[PDB]
């Protein structure tokens, strides 16, 4: 089969200038042309965790503190659980303790 | 082995088409008029494709013509028959549940948005 | 189809081993299998009836449609594989530099006057290029989308701007 | 409102009087700072509407079609000096004038406090449309299109002339606000059938709803860029501004003659959405896009709850600006390849990286990404729709799903894949492109942050 | 599809009215699964971007640590006792048959477990272990530390993080723990 | 991957015809016709371009890979698809 | 760059990536044997099964056939 | 050229699975001509690859080697506590 | 274009055939009008309904993408058939037994759910206890009326 | 378990039926049950925002150790002993369930002897 | 619950501010994705501060 004379000719021909082509895509060494341990990486951490932690923080909770929860039902917790034997800070109370357990054991 | 059986989304492939085979003089000739057609085309693109000069679109004729006439039959599910199919469906719905409304056996305790 | 009988022969028998090297994977399995496919095309090599050779094509057409794998191995770039076309939209078309402002050309200031001259080259060669085409394409045009090799020295072949310079492969 | 009509008729003395050079900065520098002072129509109150004077008001539901209206003017502008850089200058001053004139009835239709001083400035917009599109359209059939136009306004218009000087008759006055507490039930009859009739179809015509909508593609494919985001953005609007006036006094009749106009809606909605998919023309593709948003509209406001009241005002709005949008960024491909096909310039993400941005931003507030006003909007409609009968959801939900497919095929088909190789023309995207996108997505997306301005007055 | 079937079986926990298993599964799914498409992108970057299985093997020596990161998911995926999978996906399987449910329901979801294995095995066998399949080239390297890094947290969590989660979350349920041997 | 170069492909090229059986180690040459020089027939061929895709990991379509019937050939094709230029 | 590719060779590697993977493959099989010995019971069973055929009629309540 | 080929003498089917296929054709009149080019897969660093049970018992040697350990420093400070 | 380039009405006699073919740049002989019927076509080709995807990928196309040269007629339903959308080229199974095996699969997994439904699998276990009366109060009980109580005795 | 395959491919009328057991009195052939005991009031599961299915008759075991692990954190290793009681306790109430089961099965199996004893001698 | 919910939004606000600075247009493109990188490594611990709390004393609000 293969190529014909003329087909591996301009085969040829191209391939001449497609390396040359490929060759003019380099860059030369000025170009592009611009115009006018732990140390180092403590400082790094220590801005990013000032400017994206702590600002941050900073902002929410005078948002959340004297902006969000001055409203109503703006912060709503699930009331603290209560067991058996605990003390109520606000009012001093003791909850008493559980009856006395049957007590199967194993 | 089992033979292909064509439809119309799975279509028969070419090694299995006794057409393809029992070449005859006269099917060489109309493949051989079709590539002339087709380089006779592709010469006439590569002759703008290639210029150095042209800055703009090749306008393409059998684009034109293909856009021309998809446009062009301006004016089932196009006539009455979907309209009067869904007319009943949601006068039959809202007649059955404005009869309940009425009869206060349907429960909208708590339906204040509408 | 255009193809020629034994390049029909041929295009199965690459078809029918590659669906083979599927099957078998390992490829000390796949060598022992590919031996005896092999053997069977070269059993009938020399057979001389065109009506025999048409039929023995035309059966093992049917035979590897049934034995075929339905999930054959591809290359990642080939059609269907998973690289094609991965990389096109990475390619833009060199006449886009055209539209950069001059203070982004200021940046390669050694490659946008190397791609001046290509641009000189076109621009002369244009007018040969076409004329060469026109002495040299039988009358009612074409027969075959072959391009001539340019004849004389100092011609460059004719339509060769968008071979020569298309983008590469990996363009980024 | 003579503090925005008189300034209006100011830009004509500006135009004609401005130097040559100077007529699209004199112009737009101008009535920009019209559409600045229309913030003052915000001033809305719980209860009562804003009753300036015996001949104009403003209430919830006019005051966002006026400042969308007034706001347009100056990006009809920037969209327009391009393609008629080359026109006579006199002419130039001709169209400008023609766009000022279409603002001014605008804002008085929407004001109107008379029904016949509302259908008079109503059916006066007709002749500055006409004229651009004729006059400054590019291609023969605009010359049919403007025929079309025409014919299908007046063919509803003059039923409804009829029907409202009969209404005066009877009634004693066409007021609007008069008509709220004179209001008197319609009841069932041949005669009232055919006053509904008179008093909605030239509404319906407008919207467009479905099967009297073959006018708009028409138009729009031959109408200039300016012609077709006023036709989009704020005259489909007419249509929906007239029916929430004029169904006050159609109750309780409009129970049973809505059902073939919902029907008409609702399946209009999923073929218009259907044909979008099948849609060869870019521009041709955005007007069937109006057509299945518009659809939502006229069902909303045909059922009438206070949901579909706020989810149609908030279409409206929503759907001006985003179809406004869409036939500019379609213009900016036309005015480099000169040509509507969308498979013709494919890929031009690669060329044109921020203008796909653009694009893909227009996209999806046309599929309703929450939270664009686009879909509170859509939605709003669908939560009443529902309630109004549960089956319903099918189809809107249906609708959601093709709406999402032709969106994003045409974000596809122009912006991904491989560029065309031929097209060598694609310009880098210019700064008053650019600028003109802007301005139609910021003030879009920016009303997310404060929806209820564009809730109508049943908020 | 390894994943498309873990997602069945939370929907299948979800069934059997255990939402609470079905989130722990969530979590637990987060570790291994995501280290095991990281794994896959270890071998496919060194391949050349070959993602067929059957031209990679004989990787178990030339990627060490891509081995160990893929065996370590294979068989957290797996449900090896122990291994952050466990925690979730032996719970749902005691709940599912000790549960009033729909017998062909529960027996797919066994099979399927099983079909696990089976998938995991594949994946093992022809990526690892045998000969190379892979072009003549060889550009094996995986010492990058962001690969290492990445991969070895979440190696770490596909082994504790099941133990840590399910030891500290509190209960909100009767576990069924009494039920036959089989 | 690292990047080819015109005598690195050449290279590769006569290495997978130097572990062909049917083919002579010496009487290899870049331009050793296939079939003129090497004896070889249609069938031998197509698996000679198999064994570049394997070697090279991609494909030569049969429209193409007919026409390569000496090893200077395939070096050729190979650059050109791989905008090898050195 | 530090790893040299290879043509038909077993590839190159590092100590760390080697002695890294050893050590987490120990550290899997560390703590699955670990495991068993203190929680055995999460792979066989916390408590036994009772066979329901063991129980009398005088546990469950069964009265005699006659009355 | 930075990079270097191996010398293609050495590739050889003896010893490899690709000796055994080559019997198997042998007893049919057969051969396979591409047999070297196949052998680099089955020698050098890529011969003697683990089975799959050897694959996942990778590290028991040591990781039982600590739980031993370990399990016996328990061992002695229950019996001291 | 000038107006004899583009579509027109439906071809009648051979010379009506032939123009309409050169104007498609086509064979007259591959020529085919869709067959008369009002529907409107008009002498549009009717070009066999097969997708893009079927297409070459290897020959180099005027559009790659698209596969399609610049000039060739365009199928009457292009945009159905680009490569994003409908695809109808050969599978290794047949059509009606990849339907066949897809729904009897679904049909008889349909089948052992309601099979399963039918006959759960449960555990031998009675039914479980809660005190206060199966929780009368905590699940939102009314007070005010006294629950008949439930009873619970040991085992 | 084997109790499917004698209801379902066996005889069912002699197997319980999940849905609807107990189907006889609680006293039958038990000359005075004690009835269990619910360690936990009501206020102290209410307190201690137990679930609702939580609040069986183990609460107390479980409210002890829902304690015990507020008190050791960060310990998450402590209240080993806590939890194994609460689980102990589900266990017991599981075999009186499995217990339950066997007494309807074993009246069922009483019953049918009583009607074809009754019937044979008709 | 100042903490608590102080801190469950920081998290949230955390992951936003490297999408602000591109839009914005403020940050620095030299490593971008190792600031995103860093982003999300430190939204992690704010996010275990709540997690503890819940783990503790059940805490949810
Ligand atoms: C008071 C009045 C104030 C006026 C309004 C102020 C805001 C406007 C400031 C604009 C000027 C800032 C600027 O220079 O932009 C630089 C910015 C980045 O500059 P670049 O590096 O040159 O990027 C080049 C491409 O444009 C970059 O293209 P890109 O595609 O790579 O990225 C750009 C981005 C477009 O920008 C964005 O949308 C930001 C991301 C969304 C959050 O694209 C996307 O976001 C695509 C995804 C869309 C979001 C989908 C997720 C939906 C979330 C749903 C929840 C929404 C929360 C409520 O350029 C833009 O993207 C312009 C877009 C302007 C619209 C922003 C809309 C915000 C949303
Ligand atoms: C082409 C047009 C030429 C064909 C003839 C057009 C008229 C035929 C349709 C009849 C319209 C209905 C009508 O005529 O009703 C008259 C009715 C008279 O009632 P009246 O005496 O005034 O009040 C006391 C009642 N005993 O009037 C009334 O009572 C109230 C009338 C209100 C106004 C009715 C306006 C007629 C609307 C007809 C067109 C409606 C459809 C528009 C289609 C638009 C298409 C885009
Ligand atoms: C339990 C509930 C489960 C319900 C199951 C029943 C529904 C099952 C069917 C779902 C819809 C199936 C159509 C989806 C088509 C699709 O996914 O697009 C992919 C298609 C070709 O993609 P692919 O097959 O991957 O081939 C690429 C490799 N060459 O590319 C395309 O051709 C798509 C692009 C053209 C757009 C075609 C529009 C399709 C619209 C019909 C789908 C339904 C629309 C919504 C209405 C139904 C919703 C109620
Ligand atoms: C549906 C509610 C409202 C309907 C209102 C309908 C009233 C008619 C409005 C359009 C009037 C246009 O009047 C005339 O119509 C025909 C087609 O319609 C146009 O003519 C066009 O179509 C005809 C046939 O379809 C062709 O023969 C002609 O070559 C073409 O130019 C004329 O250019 C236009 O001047
Ligand atoms: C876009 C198309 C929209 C189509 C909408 C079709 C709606 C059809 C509405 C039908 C209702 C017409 O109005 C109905 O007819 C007549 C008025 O002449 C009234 O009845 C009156 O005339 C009829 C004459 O037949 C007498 O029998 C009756 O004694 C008298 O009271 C009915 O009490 C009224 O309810
Ligand atoms: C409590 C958690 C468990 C703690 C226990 C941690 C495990 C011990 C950590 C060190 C692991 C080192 O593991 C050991 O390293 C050497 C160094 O490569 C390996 O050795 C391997 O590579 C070297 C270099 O070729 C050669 O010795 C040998 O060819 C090969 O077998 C051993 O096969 C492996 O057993
Ligand atoms: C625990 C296992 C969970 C998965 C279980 C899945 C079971 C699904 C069973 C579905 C069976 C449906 O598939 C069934 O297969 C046979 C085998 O060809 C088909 O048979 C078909 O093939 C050949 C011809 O092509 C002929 O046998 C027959 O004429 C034809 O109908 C049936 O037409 C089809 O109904
Ligand atoms: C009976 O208790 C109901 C269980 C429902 C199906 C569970 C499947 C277990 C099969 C037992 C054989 C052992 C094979 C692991």
């Amino acid at each position: 089969s293969g190529y014909t004379p003329e087909e591996k000719l301009r085969l040829q021909q191209l391939r001449e200038l497609r390396r040359r082509w490929l060759k003019d895509q380099e860059l030369s060494p000025r170009e592009p042309v611009l115009p006018p341990n732990v140390i180092y990486k403590t400082y790094r951490h220590s801005i990013f965790a000032f400017t994206h932690v702590l600002i941050p923080v900073w902002i929410i909770h005078y948002y959340l503190k004297y902006h969000v929860t001055t409203k109503p039902y703006t912060i709503v917790e699930k009331k603290p659980r209560i067991f058996p034997g605990d003390t109520i800070l606000e009012t001093g109370e003791v909850i008493p303790p559980m009856k006395e357990f049957p007590d199967q054991h194993h | 082995f089992p033979k292909y059986e064509a439809s119309r989304l799975s279509s028969l492939p070419t090694t299995l088409d006794p057409a393809e085979y029992d070449i005859s003089s006269e099917t060489r000739k109309a493949q051989a008029e079709r590539l002339a057609i087709r380089s006779r085309l592709k010469r006439e693109y590569q002759l703008q494709y290639y210029d150095p000069s042209r800055r703009g679109v090749i306008e393409d004729p059998a684009l034109v013509r293909w856009t021309y006439a998809r446009s062009a039959n301006i004016y089932a599910l196009f006539g009455i028959g979907p309209l009067v199919f869904w007319y009943y469906v949601f006068k039959t719905d809202r007649d059955r549940k404005e009869k309940l409304i009425q009869e206060g056996k349907l429960d909208r305790t708590f339906n204040i948005s509408y | 189809a255009y193809l020629t009988h034994q390049q029909k022969v041929l295009r199965l028998y690459k078809r029918a081993l590659r669906h083979l090297e599927s099957w078998c994977i390992h490829r000390d399995k796949y060598r022992y299998f590919a031996c005896l496919l092999r053997a069977r095309f070269d059993e009938h090599k020399n057979e001389k009836d065109m009506v025999k050779a048409t039929q023995l094509l035309r059966e093992a057409e049917e035979e590897f449609w049934h034995g075929q794998h339905p999930q054959p191995y591809i290359f990642p770039e080939s059609p269907g594989g998973t690289s094609y076309e991965r990389y096109e939209c990475y390619k833009v078309p060199e006449w886009c530099l055209d539209d950069w402002h001059p203070s982004e050309k200021a940046m390669y200031p050694d490659y946008f006057a190397k791609r001046e001259q290509w641009k000189k080259l076109r621009r002369e060669s244009w007018e040969r290029e076409v004329k060469q085409l026109q002495e040299e394409t039988p009358v009612g045009g074409p027969r075959t989308e072959a391009l001539p090799p340019a004849r004389k020295q100092g011609d460059l072949p004719p339509l060769w701007w968008h071979i020569v310079t298309r983008p590469r492969e990996r363009p980024m | 409102m003579l503090k925005y009509i008189i300034p209006t008729i100011m830009l004509m003395p500006l135009t004609w009087l401005s130097k040559n050079n100077m007529i699209w900065v004199n112009s737009t520098a101008h009535s920009l700072l019209i559409s600045f002072t229309s913030l003052l129509l915000m001033n809305q109150f719980g209860d009562n509407s804003l009753n300036f004077s015996l001949l104009f008001f403003s209430d919830s539901l006019s005051t966002p079609l006026l400042i969308l209206t007034m706001w347009l003017l100056p990006l009809m502008l920037m969209a327009s000096q391009h393609h008629l850089s080359k026109e006579n200058l006199t002419r130039k001053k001709l169209f400008i004038t023609m766009l000022i004139s279409l603002q001014l009835f605008l804002i008085m239709t929407f004001t109107a406090m008379e029904l016949i001083l509302f259908y008079i400035l109503f059916e006066a917009t007709l002749v500055p449309t006409l004229i651009i599109i004729t006059r400054w359209g590019n291609q023969t059939e605009r010359l049919n299109a403007g025929l079309y136009f025409l014919f299908y306004t007046l063919a509803g218009s003059l039923p409804l002339l009829v029907a409202l000087i009969y209404i005066q008759n009877t009634v004693g006055s066409l007021n609007f606000l008069m008509l709220q507490y004179w209001v008197q039930p319609v009841h069932n009859s041949w005669s009232n059938v055919f006053m509904w009739l008179a008093c909605m179809m030239a509404f319906m015509v407008k919207m467009p709803l479905y099967g009297l909508h073959l006018w708009l593609p028409k138009a729009h494919v031959e109408a200039p860029i300016a012609g077709s985001m006023v036709l989009a953005a704020v005259l489909l609007k007419l249509g929906g501004y007239g029916m929430l006036r004029i169904t006050l006094i159609l109750n309780p009749m409009t129970d049973f003659m809505a059902y073939p106009f919902i029907m008409l809606s609702l399946w209009g909605m999923i073929m218009t959405s259907s044909i979008c998919l099948r849609q060869t023309d870019l521009k041709s593709l955005i007007a069937y896009s109006s057509v299945s948003h518009m659809a939502l509209v006229i069902v909303a406001i045909l059922i009438q709850t206070p949901w579909s009241y706020m989810g149609a005002t908030a279409l409206m709005i929503a759907h001006g600006l985003t179809s406004s949008m869409l036939f500019c960024l379609a213009n900016s491909n036309y005015e480099r390849i000169h040509s509507r096909t969308m498979i013709l310039a494919r890929g031009l993400q690669t060329l044109l990286p921020l203008m796909a941005t653009w694009w893909l931003l227009a996209s999806l507030t046309n599929l309703a990404l929450p939270p664009t006003i686009n879909l509170i909007g859509e939605l709003f409609v669908v939560m009443s729709t529902f309630s109004w009968s549960n089956i319903t959801i099918i189809l809107m939900g249906v609708n959601m799903v093709i709406t999402a497919l032709y969106s994003l095929y045409m974000l596809i088909m122009t912006q991904r894949g491989k560029y065309t190789y031929h097209i060598n023309n694609i310009s880098p995207s210019f700064t008053r492109e650019n600028a003109l996108m802007s301005l139609h997505i910021l003030p879009l997306l920016l009303l997310t942050l404060n929806p209820k301005i564009i809730l109508g007055p049943l908020y | 599809f390894s994943t498309s079937s873990q997602l069945g079986l939370m929907m299948v926990t979800i069934g059997i009215n255990q939402p609470y298993l079905a989130f722990l599964h969530i979590c637990t799914h987060a570790f291994f699964k995501a280290m095991l498409f990281m794994c896959s992108g270890s071998i496919i970057h060194s391949l050349n971007d070959e993602q067929d299985i059957r031209k990679m093997g004989g990787l178990f020596k030339a990627m060490p640590f891509t081995t160990t990161a893929l065996i370590v998911g294979s068989l957290a995926l797996t449900g090896m006792p122990f291994l952050t999978g466990f925690y979730s996906k032996d719970l749902i399987i005691e709940a599912a048959n000790t549960s009033y449910t729909n017998a062909w329901a529960l027996l797919m979801t066994l099979i399927a477990t099983s079909f696990t294995a089976i998938y995991s095995t594949r994946i093992i066998f022809f990526a690892l272990l045998g000969q190379p399949r892979f072009p003549t080239l060889v550009n094996i390297n995986e010492n990058n530390p962001l690969l290492i890094n990445s991969i070895k947290r979440l190696l770490i969590g596909s082994l504790f993080a099941g133990y840590i989660i399910s030891n500290n979350i509190p209960p909100t349920t009767i576990p069924q723990m009494t039920m036959p041997y089989y | 991957a690292p990047p080819l170069t015109l005598e690195g492909i050449k290279d590769r090229v006569l290495y997978v015809l130097k572990l062909y059986d049917k083919i002579d180690p010496e009487k290899l040459s870049v331009n050793s016709h296939f079939m003129k020089d090497l004896g070889l027939d249609s069938l031998d061929q197509v698996e000679i371009i198999m064994a570049m895709e394997d070697e090279f990991g991609f494909e030569i379509p049969d429209i193409d890979a007919e026409k390569l019937m000496c090893p200077q050939e395939i070096v050729d094709y190979i650059a050109d698809k791989k905008d090898v230029y050195e | 760059a530090h790893i040299e590719p290879r043509y038909r060779q077993f590839p190159q590697l590092t100590r760390s990536q080697v002695i890294q993977a050893e050590f987490f493959s120990a550290t899997m099989w560390f703590w699955i044997l670990w495991r068993f010995w203190h929680d055995s019971d999460a792979v066989l069973g916390h408590f036994p099964y009772p066979d329901p055929s063991q129980w009398t009629d005088e546990e469950l309540g069964i009265p005699p056939d006659d009355e | 050229s930075k990079m270097e080929l191996p010398d293609y003498k050495q590739w050889k089917i003896e010893g490899t699975p690709l000796e055994t296929v080559q019997e198997k054709l042998a007893a049919r009149g057969l051969r396979d001509p591409w047999g070297r080019n196949e052998a680099w897969r089955y020698m050098g660093g890529f011969a003697n690859n683990v089975s799959f049970v050897g694959a996942l018992l990778k590290g028991f040697k040591w990781g039982f080697a600590a739980f031993v350990v370990a399990i016996g420093a328990e061992y002695y400070l229950e019996s001291q506590k | 274009i000038t107006k004899d380039m583009l579509p027109g009405p439906y071809p009648k006699t051979p010379e009506e055939r032939a123009a309409a073919a050169k104007k498609y740049n086509m064979r007259v002989e591959d020529y085919e009008p869709y067959p008369d019927d009002g529907t409107g076509y008009g002498d549009y080709p009717k070009l066999p309904d097969r997708s893009q995807q079927e297409r070459d990928p290897w020959y180099d196309w005027d559009h790659p993408d698209l596969r399609l040269n610049w000039g060739e007629p365009m199928h009457w339903d292009l945009d159905m058939y680009i490569r994003n959308r409908v695809d109808t080229s050969p599978t290794p199974v047949n059509w009606n037994l990849m339907c066949k095996h897809l729904f009897g699969f679904v049909a008889f997994m349909l089948f052992m759910f309601w099979v399963g439904e039918t006959y759960p699998a449960y555990q031998p276990v009675g039914p479980k206890q809660y005190p206060y009366n199966n929780l009368y109060l905590e699940r939102g009980g009314d007070p005010n009326k006294e629950p008949e109580p439930v009873v619970h005795y040991e085992i | 378990g084997a109790h499917l395959a004698r209801r379902y491919l066996g005889d069912a009328s002699v197997e319980p039926d999940p849905l609807r057991m107990p189907t006889f009195p609680p006293d039958y052939g038990f000359p005075e049950r004690k009835e269990r005991e619910m360690v936990a009031t009501q206020q102290e599961m209410n307190d201690a925002q137990l679930v609702l299915q939580q609040r069986d008759y183990c609460a107390h075991y479980l409210i002890r150790f829902l304690k015990c692990k507020r008190d050791s954190f960060p310990n998450f290793l402590a209240c080993k002993h806590e939890r194994h009681d609460w689980d102990y306790c589900e266990h017991l109430d599981y075999v009186k369930r499995m217990k339950e089961f066997e007494r309807e099965r074993r009246l069922l199996q009483r019953k049918k002897r009583r009607e074809q004893r009754e019937a044979d001698m008709a | 619950m100042n903490m608590f919910s102080s801190l469950s939004l920081v998290t949230l606000l955390l992951l936003t501010m490297p999408i602000m600075m591109m839009s914005f247009n403020t940050y620095k493109p030299s490593n971008y994705p190792l600031y995103v990188k860093t982003a999300i490594s430190y939204a992690f611990i704010t996010s275990m501060i709540p997690t503890m709390m819940f783990i503790h004393s059940g805490q949810e609000l």
